[PDB]
């Protein structure tokens, strides 16, 4: 039973100092807590001063020369081997059209060199830290060896005597000894340290090891990025000035660069070879790690959203032929990555062997239903997933999640009503996409049940939408869910106009988020004082997710028109500098929303943009004149750098709207006071023996 | 009575030509018959599932071996194929002669053949056999046809993970007959055995598979090795005193490990089931990173009483040693385990699989034995003594005593002379002079009735190599008389390779050139007709040669070093233009002895291409119909039938 | 019998605590991004016990470079601590502070970023060097000298030579130190300008104003509080909280304590103190060779 694992966990040590009572408060399982606690209590005091598998070594170097060679009469290959720790078995098999197949007998190969040098470097060092290198000399002979060892000179590092100093080290027979070389980096870069060992007179033996050491700037890195709206149709926005940085926590030593990138082709930049269909995908563009299960969808749904745009607007031709291979490679990687999370009954858990999540199960059903477009032919597993999702629908018509992945609403009191509606509207969207999986003649009971489940859920959404106490997020999904599943027009209308009544507008932008009442005391009824010379204020992840749903709802409700134009214009100017948005969930939904808008609003005509930038930096006065157009894929290829502390002056012309965004990255000496408000963290290092003495009493 | 003989392999392979044999028997001297042979469906109404080929047999040109191709479109057209596995198909021979001359019920005669969609050979291998989550796994797939030549047909490849979820599917063309792909094992993956499967796109049933294990990252400070003095413990009550072992531990970079090693002893059984002594444990300080341990008989007896002598005795068990070693400077403990220490009746073991189970009165009987030492190699040079007692009715029970040394592949083949009147042969075999590796067998006599016997005589008992010519003597035995010719045919893998006719002499000899079409094993089937009753016999010839049809030899030549590393030349030598696939593996993973996941070797591919062998047993039996279906043939003369095979696996 | 001993591979213990200050029920997944001290790496064996045991604390972890990432299902409303062990393969000394950040995964606007450093009175803060490489590491450090201190190669007009010849100076102040306080890998001094001599970028500089001067933590230099110094160097690129420029002390900066009336009237330095005042008057009004 599992009681054996619970007793084994009870006796296993923990890094933290934990007595059994507080340690048994985390298990939260009665048939595991009883053996866990009793075996801990046994170990806590009575004990003083394997069962299943064994720990066989599992790490092995990659298979070099994993290749096929066209061999005629014979062929000669030259192999280079650094001093081998273990013997290699070189295998080979032949496949010929005339004499069939032959498996060669293996040949063993090892390089057991007499004198071996072993250099180990730290992962990264900050400049003006000191480090004592200890390269280890290995002597495998039956006699002593005296070798002359030195570290080669290199600029930026304080080597002893400039690097020419050499030490005589006697290495005994069949043993190893280190030799200490102290070095102090004075410049932040990637420097190559080369340790050289040569036998002095006694024997003509030698060795050399070269490894790259990463020297980083002092302190901690800090990042700020801002977006500017380029519009020459408005005569007010044909010129603007970007002020320089003046952060009071900035590190003094070393000049920094402000990076800018301008574009008049937002869709191709976002979904093309420089963006979503980059070989690293949007996963590479986002700053966040992607271990969890929900995050795996960032490999599929943005890749699918980019594919739908290129498929239905017909411009795969404007991207390199490597792009199609990138897309299917990302989809295969994401599909493989998520299927590890699938449980036996068709549900999906946030982590491995964790409790199931109704929200994640719905999310995976939605994306993998879309994935059938070019990786189809798997209806059975998606049919299982939707059938489990039907079992989580309560009598209200809403869905319940015992372990939700994403909590987001902050409207107190109504937060439970927001989350229940937001989850239900999200599951309804997933179930609707599930219908497209099975166009089969049979298996209609599942089709009838999901059709009945959606209708009951839409009736639940209609009551809460008509009541009108929902937050902006819940109404955003509900308006899209009702329009998507073609709910009754009376339910569809009240949710749409309740959603529009919460919209905030400024200039050419329309967005949603945090509108419980009147949010400012100087604003006019519908617009706000914001002009193109001012930056676009970056919005939290909640606002991007709500606006993306509202934009998707507007495309289904009307298609194109001003409300979709102003909402998409705000979304394209909320994207981060290198692509993607705040986090995973807002990125996937916004890319789906922008992809649907870009397909509908596409035009073959060519509109252009002229931008002239100029600034006076450390390298003096520099100016860049670029003419851009809607058909021009661009991105990281043409980042332009200016000095961080000097202001940039740009003037814009043309007949199209564009977007300029700026990236400021620099190291800081202090963490200001605009952080650590809602959340807190404290980190301390106590030393091994000091903590051991505190624990052992 | 004039009749038409129809021969064919027991099972049909879709997309593979079925070699069907027709033989005309007992016809008048000037007779000529022409007809047609084809396959047809009995599940539906009798629609042909194949093309029809014509034949013509004269009385002096009386046999023909015909290739009948069975394509996919005609199997689909006769409504036979897809998911349902193992249907039955009729192979019929049609001619007016059965009705026009013999006045049988209808024109056709035939047999029921099992139908399989499996075809070709698919080999696949990964760049490593064991992985850690996050590592990239590269694999390749080779595609060959039945005759072991590269195939251009498209294949469907799929990967399934630890819980059997189809996780990557890929379907590819094969213009080079080789496919290479790569994917990354997810960083969050559960430990377990993954599986890669590949099949021909239209094959459905032709899948082969390889598998690898992903498991957690374990890289120790030092490796630990347990080495018994004898990798076996004799269970003979006269000698139980062998058990002793050496312990060794050293760093990855070579330094010996100084610490204290604790070894605890126990017993292991079938499919694990650990049990060990809670009162016996031996600890030693390592010297030169080594230690030498012994186990006393009194300590063993005291432990056996502590375990209350288990179930019965230790013959089926294996000695179990778990080693825990903790270094003195670092204070870190590492673990090892020895699970191969079997208690043996004798280190040598006898195998009598190749000995026929049917006597021929008046003809010699071949006792064929294989002796293999421990689990490592066949034993070459060990004497094998055979005691054969002849049981004859109301007469002297003669005994034959003879011994022979194993050689080559560790085999012994001993002729035993069988008198013309016998009831059974009581056989006992003893291998090895010091220790008794024993085996016994009892072979019963054929009935006193019957139409007679045929002896296919093997003078050279040695296993042939590819390139040798084997001589086989044919002699009718005992009651038989007054017949014309001997008829015989060669069976290799899944088809009839050759079929011929031999006129009788005082000693009728047939010579077979053992080429690469007969590797790795083939059957020699011969028969003659006594009136209206066939008399048949057969023998299986295992070709004992692992040589390739072509050749691939690897050799590392001269070396040179400027001290950032070292360089050496690798020579790839072969015969004729070939694609050579390479790979280099660390010996450390196979040195410990973990798992049977050996890389592809020439013995496995020989075993793979021998999977199409339809025969069962080492030689035919009492009746001709038993002989033919033991060889792997379907046969019908219009009077006697052979029932269809219900399972591809042997009974 | 006694030994003086220093071990290879020093080892430390980490303790990371998180909690939510707010009273709202909103939780969600969060990630603790802890950038390790230089040279150190966390032990995977101790990290797996946090996640894989029945008493699970951390949900999942990733070790990526010098970063240790810890996945948390929720941020507790009470201070909850998680610890692990880390060791140093290659000894790095004079270790400077690093940072850590806890942030809501799906709302990265909610975050808390802090600096943390090695424990005081441990070998990590101490130097490890030969005399030559430590002297090489001090070559970039500023020119700390005492009141009226004159060297062998100072040529009886050295302050004017420093200001207008080599390396030539871009600003010049006479300040009084208020206090020093630490920053991450730096020390900055709060000083009040007693007298202004010459300026370039700092246009609005005037007497009795406050100004901040920064020096690296590695260097010998520290301006003592409650003393007056003549400091002059090259303009920097940073500004303080109230928008006034900040200044960096390096090898191109002149740092000299100003002499007392007792030192000036002493017979040893009566001429040297007169030369300082004569330099102060000419450089303060005329400038470089007008
Ligand atoms: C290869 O490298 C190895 C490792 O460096 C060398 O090993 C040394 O071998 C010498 C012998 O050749 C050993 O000598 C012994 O040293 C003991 C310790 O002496 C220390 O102090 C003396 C000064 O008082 C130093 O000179 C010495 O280097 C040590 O630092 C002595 O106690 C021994 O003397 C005792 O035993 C001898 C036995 O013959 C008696 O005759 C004496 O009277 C006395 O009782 C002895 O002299 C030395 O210990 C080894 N080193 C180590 C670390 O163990 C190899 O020599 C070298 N190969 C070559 C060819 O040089
Ligand atoms: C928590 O963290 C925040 C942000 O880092 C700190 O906020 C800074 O506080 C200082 C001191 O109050 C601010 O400095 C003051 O700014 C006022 C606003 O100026 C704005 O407009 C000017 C252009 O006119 C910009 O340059 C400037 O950046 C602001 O955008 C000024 O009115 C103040 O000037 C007054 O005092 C000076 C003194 O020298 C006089 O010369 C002036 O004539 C005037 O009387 C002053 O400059 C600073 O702006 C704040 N930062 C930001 C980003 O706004 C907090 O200080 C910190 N908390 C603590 C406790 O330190
Ligand atoms: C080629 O593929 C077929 C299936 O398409 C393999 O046949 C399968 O063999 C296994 C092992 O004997 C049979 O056992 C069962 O396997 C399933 C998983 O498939 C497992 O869940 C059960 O517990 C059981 O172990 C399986 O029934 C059988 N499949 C069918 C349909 O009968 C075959 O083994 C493959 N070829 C090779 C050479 O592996
Ligand atoms: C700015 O971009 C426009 C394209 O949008 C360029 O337009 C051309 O302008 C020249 C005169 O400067 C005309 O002769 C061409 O006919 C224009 N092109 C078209 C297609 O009509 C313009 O050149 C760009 N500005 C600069 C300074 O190069
Ligand atoms: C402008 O803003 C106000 C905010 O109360 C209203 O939401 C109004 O509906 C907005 N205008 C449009 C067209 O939606």
């Amino acid at each position: 039973p599992t009681a054996k694992r619970c007793c084994q966990d009870g006796v296993t040590r923990l890094p933290m100092m934990r007595s059994c009572e507080q340690r048994a408060a985390r298990v939260q399982q009665p048939d595991c807590r009883e053996p866990f606690l009793s075996c801990c209590q046994f170990a806590e005091s009575l004990r003083k001063k394997d069962e299943d598998d064994i720990p066989v070594r599992s790490f092995f170097p990659e298979n070099w020369l994993w290749r096929v060679e066209t061999v005629d009469r014979f062929q000669i290959l030259t192999l280079w081997l650094p001093d081998s720790l273990t013997t290699w078995e070189i295998h080979g098999l032949s496949l010929s059209k005339t004499k069939g197949l032959c498996v060669a007998t293996p040949v063993q190969l090892r390089v057991f060199r007499e004198f071996h040098l072993h250099l180990r470097l730290p992962m990264s060092v900050r400049r003006f830290e000191q480090l004592e290198l200890r390269p280890v000399l290995y002597n495998y002979l039956d006699k002593n060896l005296t070798v002359s060892v030195h570290v080669s000179p290199v600029e930026g590092l304080c080597l002893a005597g400039g690097g020419g100093l050499a030490q005589q080290v006697l290495v005994p027979a069949g043993s190893a000894r280190p030799v200490a070389f102290s070095v102090v980096p004075t410049a932040a870069a990637a420097v190559s340290l080369k340790v050289v060992a040569r036998g002095s007179f006694e024997f003509p033996v030698g060795d050399a090891v070269s490894k790259v050491l990463q020297i980083e700037k002092e302190g901690a890195i800090h990042r700020e990025e801002l977006v500017y709206e380029l519009n020459p149709l408005d005569h007010r926005g044909r010129t603007l000035e970007i002020p320089g940085n003046s952060d009071p926590n900035m590190i003094p030593d070393g000049d920094f660069n402000s990076y800018v990138r301008v574009t008049a082709s937002d869709p191709l930049d976002t979904l093309g070879s420089e963006g979503a269909l980059s070989p690293g995908g949007v996963a590479s563009l986002l700053r966040l790690p992607r271990g969890c299960g929900e995050q795996t969808m960032i490999y599929l749904a943005p890749t699918l959203a980019a594919s739908r745009y290129l498929d239905k607007t017909e411009q795969w031709s404007t991207l390199p032929p490597e792009t199609k291979d990138h897309a299917v490679d990302l989809i295969q990687k994401g599909y493989m990555r998520i299927q590890q999370f699938r449980k036996a009954d068709g549900s999906y858990a946030a982590w491995l062997s964790r409790d199931s999540s109704t929200w994640l199960t719905a999310f995976v059903l939605k994306v993998l239903s879309l994935a059938q477009e070019q990786v189809g032919g798997s209806p059975e597993k998606l049919q299982e997933t939707s059938n489990w999702l039907l079992s989580q629908q309560q009598a209200d018509g809403s869905f319940q999640d015992p372990c939700p992945v994403l909590d987001r609403s902050m409207q107190g009191g109504l937060v439970g009503n927001d989350e229940t509606v937001a989850l239900t509207a999200f599951v309804t969207i997933a179930l609707h996409h599930g219908l497209a999986v099975f166009q089969d003649e049979g298996a209609e009971p599942l089709k009838q049940r999901v059709e009945a489940s959606i209708s009951k859920a839409n009736s639940f959404l209609g009551e809460k939408a008509s009541a009108g106490l929902l937050g902006a997020h819940a109404a955003a999904i509900t308006a899209y869910a009702l329009s998507l599943t073609k709910a009754p027009v009376d339910l569809l209308g009240v949710a749409h106009n309740n959603l529009m009544a919460m919209a905030q507008e400024t200039g050419d932008n329309l967005y949603w988020g945090s509108v419980t009442g009147s949010q400012s005391n100087a604003v006019s009824p519908t617009p706000a004082p914001r002009n193109p010379s001012d930056p676009m204020p970056q919005a939290p992840a909640l606002w991007i997710e709500t606006t993306a749903y509202a934009l998707l709802h507007l495309l289904l409700h009307e298609g194109k028109a001003e409300m979709a134009d102003q909402a998409s214009a705000w979304l394209t100017r909320q994207g981060s500098f290198q692509g993607g948005f705040r986090s995973t969930q807002d990125t996937v939904i916004a890319l789906d929303a922008l992809s649907a808008y870009w397909i509908a609003s596409h035009t073959t005509e060519e509109r252009g943009l002229n931008v002239t930038l100029s600034s006076t930096g450390r390298n003096g006065f520099k100016s860049h004149a670029l003419q851009l157009n809607n058909r021009q894929i661009r991105g990281l290829e043409e980042e332009l750098q200016f000095s961080l502390g000097s202001k940039i002056n740009v003037k814009v012309g043309g007949n199209s709207k564009g977007t300029l965004k700026v990236l400021r990255t620099y190291n800081v000496l202090d963490m200001k006071n605009t952080t650590c408000q809602d959340l807190q963290i404290e980190v301390t290092v106590k030393g091994h023996v000091e903590y051991t003495m505190e624990a052992n009493e | 009575k004039p009749r038409l003989l129809l021969f064919s392999p027991s099972v049909v392979h879709l997309g593979v030509p079925l070699s069907v044999g027709v033989q005309l028997q007992d016809v008048p001297r000037g007779q000529v018959v022409k007809g047609s042979v084809f396959l047809r469906n009995p599940s539906r109404n009798n629609v042909p599932c194949s093309p029809k080929v014509d034949f013509t047999l004269s009385s002096e040109r009386d046999f023909a071996l015909l290739s009948l191709q069975v394509p996919l479109k005609d199997a689909k057209s006769c409504g036979l194929h897809q998911l349902l596995r193992g249907p039955e198909v009729q192979l019929v021979a049609h001619s007016p002669w059965l009705k026009d001359s013999l006045s049988r019920t209808t024109n056709i005669q035939g047999i029921n053949l099992l139908f399989s969609s499996r075809r070709g050979h698919l080999f696949l291998q990964t760049d490593q056999p064991i992985y850690n989550p996050g590592q990239r796994v590269r694999y390749r797939v080779f595609a060959l046809d039945q005759k072991m030549r590269p195939s251009t047909d498209t294949i469907t490849v799929m990967v399934e993970n630890s819980h059997g979820l189809r996780v990557r599917k890929k379907e590819v063309y094969m213009p080079s007959s080789i496919f290479q792909d790569d994917f990354v094992i997810p960083d969050i993956s559960e430990p377990g055995t993954w599986k890669i499967s590949a099949r021909f796109s239209d094959g459905l049933e032709s899948n082969s598979s390889t598998q690898f294990e992903v498991k957690k990252y374990v890289l120790p400070n030092f490796e630990v090795k347990i080495t018994p003095g004898k990798p076996y413990i004799l269970t003979v009550p006269g000698h139980l005193d062998e058990m002793q072992l050496d312990i060794q531990a050293r760093y990855i970079y070579g330094k010996p490990v100084q610490g204290v090693a604790y070894v605890r002893f126990g017993l292991l059984d079938e499919d694990g089931k650990k049990t060990f002594f809670r009162g016996l444990e031996s600890q030693t300080k390592l010297v030169n990173g080594q230690s030498h341990i012994s186990l006393s008989k009194a300590e063993f007896q005291d432990a056996l009483e502590k375990l209350n002598m288990g179930i019965t005795d230790l013959q089926g068990l294996r000695l179990y040693v778990a080693a825990a070693i903790i270094e003195s400077p670092g204070g870190e403990m590492e673990e090892a385990e020895l699970t191969s220490w079997y208690f043996v009746s004798s280190p040598f073991s006898l195998d009598l699989s190749k000995t026929k189970r049917h006597l021929v009165p008046g003809a010699p009987f071949l006792l064929q034995a294989l002796v293999r030492e421990m689990s490592g190699s066949p034993a070459s040079g060990i004497p094998v003594k055979v005691s054969a007692t002849v049981s004859s009715p109301g007469s002297v029970p003669e005994v034959q005593d003879i011994q022979q040394n194993t050689d080559g592949s560790g085999q012994v083949s001993i002729p035993i002379i069988i008198p013309q009147t016998i009831s059974e042969l009581q056989l006992s075999v003893s291998a090895g002079s010091p220790h008794p590796a024993i085996a016994r067998l009892t072979v019963a006599a054929p009935p006193s009735g019957g139409p007679g016997f045929l002896s296919i005589e093997r003078p050279d008992s040695r296993p042939p190599r590819v390139g040798d010519t084997l001589n086989l003597n044919l002699r009718a035995v005992g009651s038989g008389a007054t017949f014309s010719h001997y008829y015989y045919m060669i069976l290799s893998r899944g088809q009839i390779v050759f079929m011929n006719r031999e006129p009788k002499r005082t000693l009728t000899s047939v010579s077979v050139f053992v080429d690469h079409h007969l590797a790795p094993s083939f059957y020699f089937v011969a028969f003659y007709y006594h009136g209206d009753h066939p008399v048949a016999n057969s023998l299986r010839v295992d070709v004992q040669a692992g040589a390739c049809e072509g050749k691939l030899e690897l050799s590392v030549d001269g070396a040179k070093q400027y001290r950032n590393g070292e360089s050496v030349k690798l020579h790839l030598e072969t015969d004729s233009l070939a694609l050579v696939a390479l790979g280099a593996l660390d010996t450390a993973l196979y040195a410990a002895g973990s798992k049977s996941h050996k890389p592809l070797n020439m013995g496995k591919v020989f075993e793979a291409m021998n999977s199409y062998d339809l025969g069962c047993g080492p030689g035919g039996g009492d009746s001709a119909l038993q002989v033919f279906q033991a060889a792997g043939l379907a046969f019908s003369d219009g009077d006697q039938w052979t029932l269809s095979r219900k399972r591809l696996s042997c009974p | 019998a006694p030994k003086v001993v220093e071990e290879q591979e020093s080892r430390v213990h980490y303790t990371v605590c998180i909690w939510r200050n707010g009273k709202v029920g909103l939780s969600g997944m969060a990630i603790a991004d802890v950038t390790l001290l230089s040279g150190f790496h966390a032990l995977r064996a101790d990290l797996e016990k946090l996640t894989s045991l029945s008493d699970r604390y951390v949900s999942h972890f990733e070790t990526e470079g010098p970063h240790v990432l810890l996945y948390f299902d929720s941020v507790p409303t009470s201070r909850e601590c998680v610890g692990f062990e880390a060791v140093q393969e290659v000894p790095v000394g004079l270790v400077q502070p690093a940072s850590a950040t806890l942030y809501d995964y799906y709302n990265p606007e909610r975050r808390c970023s802090v600096f943390y450093g090695a424990p005081s009175k441990s070998r990590l803060l101490a130097t490890l060097c030969s005399a030559e490489v430590c002297q090489c590491a001090e070559g970039k450090c500023p020119r700390q000298r005492r009141a009226l201190e004159r060297g062998l190669q100072d040529e009886d007009g050295y302050r004017m030579k420093f200001a207008c010849y080599y390396p030539r100076v871009e600003y010049g102040f006479q300040v009084k130190v208020l206090r020093e306080d630490s920053r991450a890998a730096f020390r900055l001094f709060e000083t009040k300008i007693t007298q202004v001599l010459h300026f370039t970028k700092d246009v609005k500089a005037a007497a009795n104003q406050m100004r901040n001067f920064l020096v690296r933590a590695s260097c010998r230099l520290r301006l003592e509080p409650g003393k007056e110094y003549l400091i002059m160097g090259l303009d920097g690129a940073t500004y303080d909280l109230e928008g006034h420029p900040q200044y960096l002390l390096d090898s191109n900066s002149w740092i000299e304590e100003m002499p007392s009336e007792r030192l000036c009237r002493s017979t040893r330095q009566r001429a040297a103190c007169a030369q300082l005042n004569d330099f102060l008057q000419e450089y303060g009004t005329q400038g470089c060779q007008v």
